[PDB]
């Protein structure tokens, strides 16, 4: 489903895979001091 | 049936599960082959952060299937 | 020999070394006590990150000496 980051709100393209898409995620929620909720 | 679950340096770890699975079962099994523990560990999928008490199959996560795996240090 | 670990958590772990002990040694006990696989993580000190095959002693590192903790995002 995901159309943009909810931690960071970078856009992600219809190139991007499940795959491509679930590591951009898990590096912006690693990259965050907190634990985030979306 | 066999899913992946990925680090964040790239390393994959291999696990055998049952769709019927909760997230919580498959920390458990990351714990028992990595000494991660599960409070430490946040499992991605399909776009969701997976929550303990749901199972493989309501995210739709099938064989050959790579979940991400983020570690937490403990805080305090 | 003691040294300290500090985290940008906040937490200061204690660890029991020697010297000529290497970096991987090092992360072995973290991993003991804190639970993060070695490949996780990346020891910095002075400025420094820490190689793997080297020692406490190649880099100066003595009694009651602060390394930094941090998790890797990438590999
Ligand atoms: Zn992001």
């Amino acid at each position: 489903a995901l159309r943009s980051c909810p931690m960071c709100q970078k856009e992600f393209a219809p190139r991007l895979t499940q795959l491509d898409v679930d590591s951009h995620l898990a590096q912006c929620l690693a990259e965050s001091t907190e634990d985030v909720t979306w | 049936m066999q899913i992946f679950v990925k680090t964040l340096t790239g390393k994959t770890i291999t696990l055998e599960v049952e769709p019927s699975d909760t997230i919580e079962n498959v920390k458990a099994k990351i714990q028992d082959k990595e000494g991660i523990p599960p409070d430490q560990q946040r499992l991605i999928f399909a776009g969701k952060q997976l929550e303990d008490g749901r199972t493989l199959s309501d995210y739709n996560i099938q064989r050959e299937s790579t979940l991400h795996l983020v570690l937490r240090l403990r805080g305090g």
